[PDB]
């Protein structure tokens, strides 16, 4: 008859205590398997995983998005845009086996929320209820952003995710986490030095480092600084565009502000495409391990 | 925390894998993301000449020794709230002892 | 000259790749973010017609010769602080040679 709607349905009897148990499981494994990627740990790749699985959404026909958890299928799993994400998938496998009742999309998104919180970032309210959909619902590759582009490209790309200037700049601050790996994306290097702590370092480095546009070993160009950091062409476009620059500057000078906006934008990202019943529960705000005397 | 002598070799590996990213240990070595650590034991926190410390680190005004260093490395932000050093900490005593045994030697 | 002179096929792609988004060189060519660059060389900075220049580009009034032009491209904001041209600069002499040479020829 007409267009797709995805209704949030949380499994019977499953509530906040259940999901907090899953959060804890991820947070614990994040601490136990700490050697990954030269001790950066799996936090950054989990955040990138939550973003890539949600970022396939197209607001115009409601295809893609985190709802269906389709990254588990071949086509999306092998999207070149997802090179390296297999690591986050493997990290979460045992977790899913311990908690078989949680949906795939619910697990991928919760993984990003847990990683952000456990890396001392802002609390990200989260809502359960994503439901696995058949392989046929797997979007084709090509929906994630190219990093070799400019501000106009970034702005129009994010319009497809219903994101505005503020939301775009805030979400990009996640690049404070982890690093680019030449074998994965054709780009190499960290955006900063505090790779596994969620801060506003991305904006600070963008504004305070001396950047030089250079070719890397994969023959792509990236902006490099003397400190050994890098910025993708799309990251640097945030100080090339005037509108974006003003927001970069305000986050560079106010982390609490960045945190609040990032929290709102990341949850929105994670919930795009999802219709939540009006009688559905208020979003959950999980306690960190630290907050549990753990 | 109470330091107990350990393995300098294993401590060297811990340092290389967990600290070198941001710190050098040789005398006259350069500051990097973090302060060069030569002469760290016996000096007060935030006194490395030429490095821009956080306000919190300097105010801790801790005269570094093997014991409070062990306490610090167990949970940096906990011991010095607001420090900008990004590091969750070495939770195992054995790990902290091997590392400090090495640091005592490498810096000395 | 003090500035050498290079390949103009290279300069061409460098210009198409790094300057084209904002500037034309053809005669009559339309201003974009940047002024039409036709007959740049031999003119004073800030003269293109019916293009609005930051007072900074006007008040510097320098004749554009392949030499002051190369100092400029290395770092547009150091050269004409306040300029609004959003370019990081060409850190490579060949590039600068290669480009200028191209320009020399394209903006005749
Ligand atoms: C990602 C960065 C990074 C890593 C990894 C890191 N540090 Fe630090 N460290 C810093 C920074 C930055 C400071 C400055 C703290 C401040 O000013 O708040 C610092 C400060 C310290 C201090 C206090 C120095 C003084 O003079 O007061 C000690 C001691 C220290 N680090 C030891 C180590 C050891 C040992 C390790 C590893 C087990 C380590 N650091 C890992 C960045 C790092
Ligand atoms: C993103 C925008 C942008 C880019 C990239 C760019 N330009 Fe500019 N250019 C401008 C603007 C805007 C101005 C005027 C600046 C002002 O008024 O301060 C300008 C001014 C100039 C001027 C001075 C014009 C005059 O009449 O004095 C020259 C010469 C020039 N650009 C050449 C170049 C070259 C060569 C490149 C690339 C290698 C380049 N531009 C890249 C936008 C750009
Ligand atoms: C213009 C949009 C974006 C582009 C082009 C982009 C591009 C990239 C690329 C090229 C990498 C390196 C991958 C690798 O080589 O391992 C990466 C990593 C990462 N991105 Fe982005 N990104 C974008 C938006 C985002 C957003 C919105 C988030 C999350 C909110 C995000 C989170 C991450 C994380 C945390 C990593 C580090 C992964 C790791 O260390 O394994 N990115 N991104």
């Amino acid at each position: 008859t007409t267009p797709l709607v995805h209704v949030a349905s949380v499994e019977k009897g499953r509530s906040y205590e259940d999901f907090q148990k899953v959060y804890n499981a991820i947070a614990l494994k994040l601490r136990e398997d700490d050697e990954y990627d030269n001790y950066i740990g799996y936090g950054p790749v989990l955040v990138r995983l939550a973003w890539h699985t949600s970022g396939t959404w197209d607001k115009h026909d409601n295809t893609g998005g985190s709802y269906g958890g389709t990254y588990r299928f071949k086509k999306e799993f092998n999207d070149p845009s997802n090179a390296g994400l297999q690591n986050g998938f493997k990290f979460l496998e045992p977790i899913h086996k311990e908690f078989p009742w949680i949906s795939s999309g619910d697990l991928f998104s919760l993984g990003g929320v847990t990683a952000v919180q456990e890396m001392q970032g802002p609390k990200i309210p989260w809502r359960a209820g994503r439901v696995d959909t058949p392989e046929d619902t797997t979007p084709d590759n090509g929906r994630l952003p190219d990093a070799d582009k400019d501000a106009d490209y970034v702005r129009t790309f994010f319009q497809r995710l219903n994101m505005n200037d503020r939301e775009v700049v805030a979400l990009m601050g996640a690049h404070a986490l982890g690093k680019t790996h030449l074998k994965n994306s054709g780009y190499e290097g960290p955006w900063g030095a505090a790779n596994n702590c969620f801060t506003n370092e991305f904006y600070l480095n963008l504004l305070n480092e001396d950047w030089k546009l250079e070719k890397n070993d994969a023959n792509n160009e990236q902006w490099d600084s003397k400190s050994g950091y890098m910025m993708l062409p799309t990251d640097y476009s945030l100080i090339q565009d005037p509108k974006y620059l003003s927001i970069v500057k305000e986050y560079a000078n106010d982390q609490d502000k960045f945190f609040k906006d990032f929290s709102k934008a990341f949850e929105k990202l994670l919930e795009n495409g999802i219709t939540f019943p009006k009688d559905a529960p208020s979003p959950f705000i999980f306690k960190t391990l630290e907050e549990q005397g753990l | 925390a109470e330091f107990k002598a350990g393995s300098a070799k294993k401590g060297a590996t811990l340092f290389k894998t967990r600290c070198l990213q941001c710190h050098t240990v040789e005398k006259g070595g350069p500051h990097k993301v973090g302060p060069n650590l030569h002469g760290i034991f016996g000096r007060h926190s935030g006194q490395a000449e030429g490095y821009s410390y956080t306000d919190a680190n300097i105010k801790k005004n801790v005269l570094w020794d093997e014991n409070n260093m062990s306490e610090y490395l167990t949970n940096p932000k906990k011991y010095i709230p607001g420090t900008k050093m990004c590091f969750g900490g070495l939770k195992k005593e054995k790990d902290r002892n091997d590392l400090i045994t090495y640091l005592k030697k490498a810096t000395e």
